DNA sequence: ATCGATGTATATATCTGACACGTGCCTGGAGACTAGGGAGTAATCCCCTTGGCGGTTAAAACGCGGGGGACAGCGCGTACGTGCGTTTAAGCGGTGCTAGAGCTGTCTACGACCAATTGAGCGGCCTCGGCACCGGGATTCTG
DNA sequence: CAGAATCCCGGTGCCGAGGCCGCTCAATTGGTCGTAGACAGCTCTAGCACCGCTTAAACGCACGTACGCGCTGTCCCCCGCGTTTTAACCGCCAAGGGGATTACTCCCTAGTCTCCAGGCACGTGTCAGATATATACATCGAT
């Protein structure tokens, strides 16, 4: 019954980007699948690497190697640049 | 014989859309069958789906899922 | 019993680290995950949403619009070399192809 | 009289289309052309509404980068007219 | 003198290369390309003898399969001789 | 350096002949030597990554094999 | 307390059921593995290494040879119209290349 | 350490096949690496179709199903025949 | 140099249904504690990677003669594009039927987890005959 | 039709593939028990079928011009053969950096229970975009 989609978030974000514009439900369902797919990306390959080196758990070494497998060269040092200064300020909390 | 619904105006239109000035009196035929051969791959995989769940409605999942295991990502229909 | 805060409030992040957890823990890809994972992976994702977003909305006032629509969009993605690259392989739904035409077919 | 010299129509066509975005197939007669194709597979089918759209939105993809591939193929032979083998030069080459 | 005429000893080359299987390019030249590209990324790596002969038999794989589709391009615009265009063309439909 | 001028104009000649070319322009060989870098330079980059994964100092035919594999080739014979 | 008797023996097959099992369910693919999901895949790979084999075995006897070598096994999977489309993007080491030259380029 | 092989599973189907024929060390490298590719790509996507539907189980019908996808047409219909006879003759005994 | 007949776009007014927001409530995320085995650290063995010398022929580099291929120019004849009048059937708006997708309830057959037992198959060793190299003879094919 | 290239046959000889032995740890047999999923019944969504009407689009024809193709000429850049030289390949000797393993122990994640607020359906209403009309001004082809 009850669904579940990111278009909450997806909203949240476009008000911070540009809290003139507004989009969409034809835009919003692409915004929503483009998630998904990415998110099944990086978790296929931080399981594979996991498996290669006979570990039992996932962690945030795994994710950094699969963004910097997978994502371009500009796009890959930004989004680790981020993603450390994230978990930097959550155990820092 | 269906195939000949898709008309030679249908074709031009497309061809334009790809950017072709001057079309040869010979690129319909050709178009119809390869037309025809792209269809099956996919409708025999859908099909396939939709008889494992043991439906009898195919569902426009089965064609994601189709079109995905081929490599040509379809995004817009859920 | 302290009053309850999420953890993405805690991290400073929009996405929700909670049910990020949660997907991975039911994906079956490792009997154990790690605390670092989920927000990690939030932020990455966070981070390609706003770009995608930011290049929509700036062709949505090129052409006077005030709502983002599929075909922004697609010329938000095959406008740049990095995300067309990435998503090369993908067909966007009402997208449509760019304007090109050779040079060799323009009159003389 | 009044006429245009061959090939400015076809110039302005190439503008029109490049720019709108509706799909180009009659819905109806390729309706039917998938339901005549999937009874070799299993008869008494049923298809919701939204399947005949994915399959039309994806073939007209199809065909489009097809003949995108064509022109530059023709264009190498140093002609303008599109033929069959080039069709069958792209479809070598892409390995289908 | 005996002399062959312009081609006669092309075929027998192409005859006696596809009919041998050994590898064709020299092994020191290549080894010390390989661990100069590699510097660029680390510095003091070390190298597995096998590393280099997996890399070997993929580039030779990889350019063989690459001039087999350069030859149809050439024949294509009735040539014989083989031009870059004809590689940049390959290369462009192959989505390089 | 100039390691790159290492692959011959003999060598690109024999692979022209087992790909059954006739005829060869002075000029395929400078393109020849831009394609192969290119290629190089991307299946090492993957391998490099993998071994520092690991915390190895040793590049092992495995970090190719799984290299190429995410490329889109499987390579046969050497592990896997 | 009953003599053991393999299950590769009760079903007929030679490949390892057991340990067919085992990879199954270390792989993480499912929470729950049925016991006649190793029977039927045991069972087809066994019939894709016989047919391979067979072929190149007749390679190996057309070259007039005893031991069956890599080029046997090229031989063999690119004269299959339906190997060499399961096999299409993989490449094996010492392998070589079919025999094949475009009937322009021969002499008149 | 001690490290698995296929070898001598393909060597009695060589012996069964052609009795007075021999095999080198890298024609069984290649065999032993063909085994675990077709065994991934199966077990991969029988994975998929649990979880389209929502099982937790793997069964019989997925691997049927998944060969049906992967393999070619004839191959298909003479594996299927292959794995069904199994699965009936053990299930029998 | 330009006219003038066609075409694309812009500016104003009217309409309508898609989007943004508020309300009720329920099920899934957060707080607190316990148990246990996966990962981190330190130490040892030894193997396989890097570095060097001597030397001999296989392979690359440099010249040159000439011929056959790539390229530009010309003639011609018919295939395709532009425009009109006719006719086919796509699109739309409405009503009605019922097949089958989605859900709740009961319960029983299946697979996971332990413990004791032993034999299937992996590592180290032996050896002998399939293959490869040398030399000379037979056949083919080309200029 | 002389003669240069490929194939094949008889002899030598070696190290890679086929077979044996020891033995240990992974697979089998027997038992319990918890819950995943097979079956029965019900609701009501949305897929299929038929009708009448307007008019958008497809079809068939004429005609004339721009393109595709075949032929001729010429000149220059690839191919084939010979000599010189340079650095690849083989074999033998040193040594030490780094991979792979074992033993210890601690701190990280899984699991259970409570409880409470985040976000999912549903309803409302008002303004962004779609459309019809008028007209501005840009381009293409002939004079």
């Amino acid at each position: 019954s009850r669904k579940e989609s990111y278009s909450i978030y997806v909203y949240k974000v476009l008000k911070q980007v540009h809290p003139d514009t507004g989009i969409s439900s034809k835009a919003m369902g692409i915004m929503n699948s483009f998630v998904n797919d990415i998110f099944e990306r990086i978790a296929g390959e931080a399981s594979r690497l996991a498996h290669y080196n006979k570990r039992s758990t996932i962690t945030s070494r795994e994710i950094q190697t699969a963004v910097r497998l997978l994502l371009p060269g500009e796009l890959a040092k930004h989004a680790v640049s981020e993603g450390t200064k994230a978990v930097t300020k959550y155990t820092s909390a | 014989d269906n195939i000949q619904g898709i008309t030679k105006p249908a074709i031009r239109r497309l061809a334009r859309r790809g950017g072709v000035k001057r079309i040869s009196g010979l690129i319909y035929e050709e178009t119809r069958g390869v037309l025809k051969v792209f269809l099956e791959n996919v409708i025999r995989d859908a099909v396939t789906y939709t008889e494992h769940a043991k439906r009898k409605t195919v569902t426009a999942m089965d064609v994601v899922y189709a079109l995905k295991r081929q490599g040509r990502t379809l995004y817009g229909f859920g | 019993r302290a009053k309850a805060k999420s953890r993405s409030s805690r991290a400073g992040l929009q996405f929700p680290v909670g049910r990020v957890h949660r997907l991975l823990r039911k994906g079956h890809y490792a009997e154990r995950v790690g605390a670092g994972a989920p927000v990690y992976l939030a932020a990455v994702l966070e981070y390609l949403t706003a770009e995608i977003l930011e290049l929509a909305g700036n062709a949505a006032r090129d052409n006077k619009k005030t709502r983002i629509i599929p075909r922004h969009l697609q010329l938000a993605i095959r406008n740049d070399e990095e995300l067309n690259k990435l998503l090369g392989g993908v067909t966007i739904a009402q997208g449509g192809v760019l304007p090109n035409i050779q040079a060799v077919l323009l009159p003389k | 009289p009044h006429r245009y010299r061959p090939g400015t129509v076809a110039l302005r066509e190439i503008r029109r289309y490049q720019k709108s975005t509706e799909l180009l197939i009659r819905k109806l007669p390729f309706q039917r052309l998938v339901r005549e194709i999937a009874q070799d597979f299993k008869t008494d089918l049923r298809f919701q509404s939204s399947a005949v759209m994915a399959l039309q939105e994806a073939c007209e993809a199809y065909l489009v980068g097809l003949f995108e591939d064509t022109n530059l193929c023709a264009i190498h032979a140093k002609r303008v007219t599109i033929m069959p083998k080039d069709i069958q030069l792209a479809r070598r080459i892409r390995g289908e």
